RNA sequence: GUGAUUUCUGCCCAGUGCUCUGAAUGUCAAAGUGAAGAAAUUCAACCAAGCGCGGGUAAACGGCGGGAGUAACUAUGACU
RNA sequence: UUGACAUUGUGAAGAGACAUAGAGGGUGUAGAAUAAGUGGGAGCUUCGGCGCCAGUGAAAUACCACUACCUUUAUAGUUUC
RNA sequence: GAAGACAUUGUCAGGUGGGGAGUUUGGCUGGGGCGGCACAUCUGUUAAACGAUAACGCAGAUGUCCUAAGGGGGGCUCAUGGAGAACAGAAAUCUCCAGUAGAACAAAAGGGUAAAAGCCCCCUUGAUUUUGAUUUUCAGUGUGAAUACAAACCAUGAAAGUGUGGCCUAUCGAUCCUUUAGUCCCUCGGAAUUUGAGGCUAGAGGUGCCAGAAAAGUUACCACAGGGAUAACUGGCUUGUG
């Protein structure tokens, strides 16, 4: 008894010029949203480089990543995944698959956005969730109405 | 390494089949347990573990097993003999909270049917899967009683706020190999779901419907 | 770099007190057994300018 | 001169880098307010009162 | 637990001879353990009471003593 | 990718060299133990002053491995390794795909 | 650091620094402790500062955007 | 800067942790119910009855173990502040 | 007089540490820089009817996907159009006729394929073992890909046969280090036994700058060796633009 997983790091090296707005970029070992970017040439017969100013999605922090523009950054794989909600249990909330049902591990978010979602399922009116997979962290981020 | 080996678990299962089946031969047949539990998985922390395995033999051979079928699924079920409970009952049944209260208290496993799997939330209530118990869907291809018999083996380790599992191996008559057999793999089954595997198994009980609670470790 | 103002400062030379025109060190009297048990008397002559 | 100061080098005159050095910097990075709790014009004014 | 009535003790205040009820009152302070003298917690206390309950009469009920 | 749990394949084995049974599990590499010759010349190497002496791996550049199965036979209990090609997503005996079944979007 | 006198020094503590009698070990070396072994050894807990989590500080480094609708000429928009 | 060992001897007092076996416990509704939880369980036994079914409730009562938490008892001692 | 087995000091261990020390800061390029990858590959064309053939020429694509979309066997014919049949219409399903492929074959383009290489069904694991030979790039080296056999053991089919992954052309990686599998194999060199370590045979962990360094800037304060192989004047050729 064993757990097959193929080795596939959840980051393409992709291209500092190639990162964009709305992007999302491993700052620090942690996955961040590209909310600005600013190229910038150093010298006078200089090449330009990269600041980039993301924030953590898991925690919503600012992160600042400075690199010349012709390096490698790790571009995390995130998944985008869109559930149903059964019920919220303690803290830990119930979400179902097309037709599979595990999903029980998702910390029920503790934003106001959560918030909002549990007003909705104590008056019933039912829900689907979007939540976000990336680098072995999962999260609920958007509560749709079905 | 495997901490747990076959030697002791022969010696522990010829006892525990000795108690069973001379010394309060009983008026049912009784079911083997094994009972789990952990130390450092902190429920409120860790990653929770979930799984089923499908058993090589059968354990509780009389579960009540409840279908929320269609028609083809429903037909399948009158040709078997399961209870099939149609969109008919349950939109006859809305309208209360004592009713779905007794369906999920009355009959314990339940099978679905794939275009019935996203309205049992909206047509039901959250009260099956709050008590542990969501239907589990069937395909129209899928054989009606292999799938029966499918869920009338398939354990369920999986961790809800606390830190001790149980999980029924088995009847109490059926033989000590293949009991033996069954008792490893589900002892491994844990381990393998675990993070630290053997390190943080704790516990580990065998028992059937009484007091002799025969420890393996 | 270069050695900067500070650690010149601290290591010695330019950067010494300038003691040609200081008095003594204004320092009380040393303990004996007549402050320590009853007392002396001294007479302030003449108060002057460090 | 940037050789003579962390604070230094120029095409404008500015500090660079925050002023406030650690306690547990080395000699010639103690060059601003050395082991600083708190900054700006203080209103006030107790320290132990 | 930490039984804190059990582990202190009752003992006696008495008054100057100047008055004439000699027994002022009871008070309760902790055993006399190591490193903690519970004498020097006694003798750290001051103690009101009424001139009335002291000189028994009446006249004397607005006067109060420490 | 998709792969089942059992295979018959050829055997090595001198008792069995015909094709017979093997279950299917993946290579997990080892605990790279610390008294191989090469770890214990690292440790030398290191030690002292200098700093890093041999260079460290940084430009990885491939997200996939190749996946290799280990295949043990069911009678001798020989063991065998079969190399398959970069996949992202592997699973060892998943559900059979259905050809015309109902798709549910 | 700014650069006589007069007048004033607005807002932002997210980032980067700096700081603390904030909180629990989340991570945490050597030495020490326990289990297995014939030992070399392996695995555990316990684990200092630090890092992380929290608070403060801008006469610390610094920063200080947009887009709509809206008033009897029209136009702008006090206002939303 | 922090920790360990050495220099480094001689003593107390109070706490905390570990160390193995017991014992006992866990009362907002509603339910007649003193519902810590999970799991099996339609039988159970002491031969009286209990339990299921009923009702009730967020979860059920017999037979049962297990899990942590709390309290002490036995508690050689080790170890830290 | 004060402190007191604390502190200092000695040795290790962790943190911090541009204060300081070394070192680095790819290539191609109608100058260099920014841009791009023409740096490892694949299709059509340029390419001048064997082969070879350039440009930062043109139009595009790759770092994947699949236990079936691999292998064998069998039944059927595919786009499209016409005529019809309740709801039902332009188009839902069913027939009939015509239908050389105008469809499909995972993906870019080209080629190939009709009682199939396409679409459904049945069984399977030739996507296996042992090394050799050959083709392509080529130095006739490596890597990758592929071809035909041999000795086995299999799958399928009635059988002939076919099958050593994807109908063909692309889909990928040396030394050193680590790890796994094989026989029951070799060595630890005074002689033995066990763990341990080192070997032999085959794989994986990865070098995309893809025959494979471990690597940020600035310099108008600059320095050196050079270069008209290379830019900023003039001259020259050309005249789009004026
Ligand atoms: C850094 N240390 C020396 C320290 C110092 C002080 N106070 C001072 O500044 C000292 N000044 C004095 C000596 C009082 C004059 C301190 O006040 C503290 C601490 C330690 C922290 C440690 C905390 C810790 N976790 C949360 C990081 C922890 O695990 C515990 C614990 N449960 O054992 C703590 O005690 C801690 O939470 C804590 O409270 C600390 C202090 O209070
Ligand atoms: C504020 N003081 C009272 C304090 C309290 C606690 N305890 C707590 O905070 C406990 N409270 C909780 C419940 C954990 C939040 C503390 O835990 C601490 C400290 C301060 C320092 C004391 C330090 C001291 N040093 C500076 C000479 C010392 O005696 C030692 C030592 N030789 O053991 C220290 O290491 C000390 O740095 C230290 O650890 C402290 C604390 O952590
Ligand atoms: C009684 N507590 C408040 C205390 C006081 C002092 N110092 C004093 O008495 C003087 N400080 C005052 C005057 C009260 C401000 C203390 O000096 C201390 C301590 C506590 C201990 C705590 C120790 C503990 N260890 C054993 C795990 C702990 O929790 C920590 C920690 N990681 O925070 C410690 O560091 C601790 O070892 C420690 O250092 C303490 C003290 O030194
Ligand atoms: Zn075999």
């Amino acid at each position: 008894f064993e757990t097959a997983d193929a080795g596939s790091s959840a980051t393409y090296p992709m291209q500092c010029s190639a990162l964009r707005k709305n992007g999302f970029v491993v700052i620090k070992s942690r996955p961040c949203k590209i909310v600005d970017m600013s190229t910038s040439k150093t010298g006078k017969h200089g090449h330009a480089k990269v600041h980039l100013v993301a924030i953590d999605i898991f925690t919503g922090k600012k992160l600042e990543d400075l690199s010349p523009s012709t390096h490698n950054m790790e571009v995390p794989v995130v998944k985008r995944n869109e559930y149903q909600l059964l019920d919220i249990d303690d803290g830990f909330l119930s979400l179902m698959n097309m037709d599979g049902d595990t999903k029980d591990d998702v910390k029920a978010p503790e934003g106001e956005l959560g918030d909002s979602l549990q007003t909705a399922f104590d008056e019933g009116k039912d829900l689907m969730v979007t939540i976000i997979s990336a680098m072995g962290e999962e999260a609920a981020i958007s509560f749709k109405e079905a | 390494m495997s901490k747990i080996t076959s030697s002791q678990v022969r010696e522990h299962v010829k006892e525990l089949l000795k108690y069973s089946n001379e010394t309060k031969k009983r008026n049912f047949l009784e079911t083997v347990e094994l009972q789990v539990g952990l130390k450092n998985y902190d429920p409120q922390r860790d990653k929770r573990f979930s799984g089923s395995l499908k058993l090589p033999n059968c354990p509780r051979p009389n579960m009540s097993i409840c279908i929320f079928g269609d028609a083809f699924d429903v037909d399948r079920a009158k040709s078997c003999g399961v209870d099939a409970m149609s969109v008919d009952d349950l939109k006859k049944l809305n309208k209360n909270k004592k009713l779905i209260k007794k369906l999920s208290k009355k009959y314990n496993a339940f099978i679905a049917s794939e275009v019935l799997i996203k309205q049992v939330p909206r047509l039901l209530g959250p009260q099956l899967s709050k008590a542990g118990k969501f239907p589990t869907p069937v395909s129209h291809n899928d054989d009606l009683y292999g799938k029966v018999t499918d869920v009338r083996s398939t354990i369920k380790f999986q961790l809800k706020k606390v830190l001790c599992l149980a999980v029924a191996v088995g009847n109490v008559e059926m033989e000590e190999d293949v009991l033996v057999n069954q008792i490893l793999m589900s002892v491994n089954f844990f381990v393998s779901l675990l993070k630290k595997n053997w390190q943080n198994v704790g516990s580990l009980v065998v028992k059937s419907s009484m007091g002799p609670a025969f420890r393996l470790y | 770099g270069r050695v900067i103002r500070n650690q010149r400062k601290g290591a010695g030379s330019i950067f010494t007190s300038h003691t040609r025109l200081r008095q003594g060190a204004a320092k009380l009297r040393t303990l004996d057994y007549a402050e320590r048990h009853g007392y002396i008397r001294g007479i302030v002559k003449q108060i002057v300018h460090d | 001169n940037p050789v003579d100061h962390p604070h230094g080098g120029g095409n404008h005159q500015h500090i660079g880098k925050a002023s406030t050095i650690s306690r547990g910097a080395v000699s010639g990075q103690k060059a601003g307010l050395i082991a600083a709790r708190r900054t700006g014009l203080l209103r006030g004014s107790q320290k132990t009162q | 637990v930490v039984d804190p009535f059990t582990r202190k003790e009752w003992f006696d205040i008495k008054a100057p001879s100047t008055f004439e009820n000699r027994n002022v009152g009871k008070t309760l302070v902790n055993k006399s353990t190591g490193l903690k003298s519970a004498s020097d917690a006694l003798k750290g206390r001051v103690v009101e009471v009424c001139l009335a309950d002291l000189q028994g009469s009446e006249d004397h009920s607005f006067r109060k003593i420490k | 990718v998709n792969v089942p749990k059992t295979r018959k394949t050829y055997c090595k084995g001198k008792t069995c060299r015909k094709h017979t049974q093997h279950k299917v599990t993946q290579y997990k590499a080892g605990k790279a133990s610390l008294f191989a010759q090469g770890k214990r010349r690292y440790d030398r190497k290191q030690s002292g002053f200098g700093g890093q002496t041999k260079p460290v791996f940084h430009k990885k550049a491939k997200t996939t491995k190749k996946v290799v199965l280990r295949l043990e036979c069911v009678k001798c209990k020989t063991r065998a390794q079969l190399t398959l090609k970069r996949c992202k997503h592997f699973e060892l005996g998943g559900e059979k795909k259905q050809k015309g079944q109902a798709l549910q979007f």
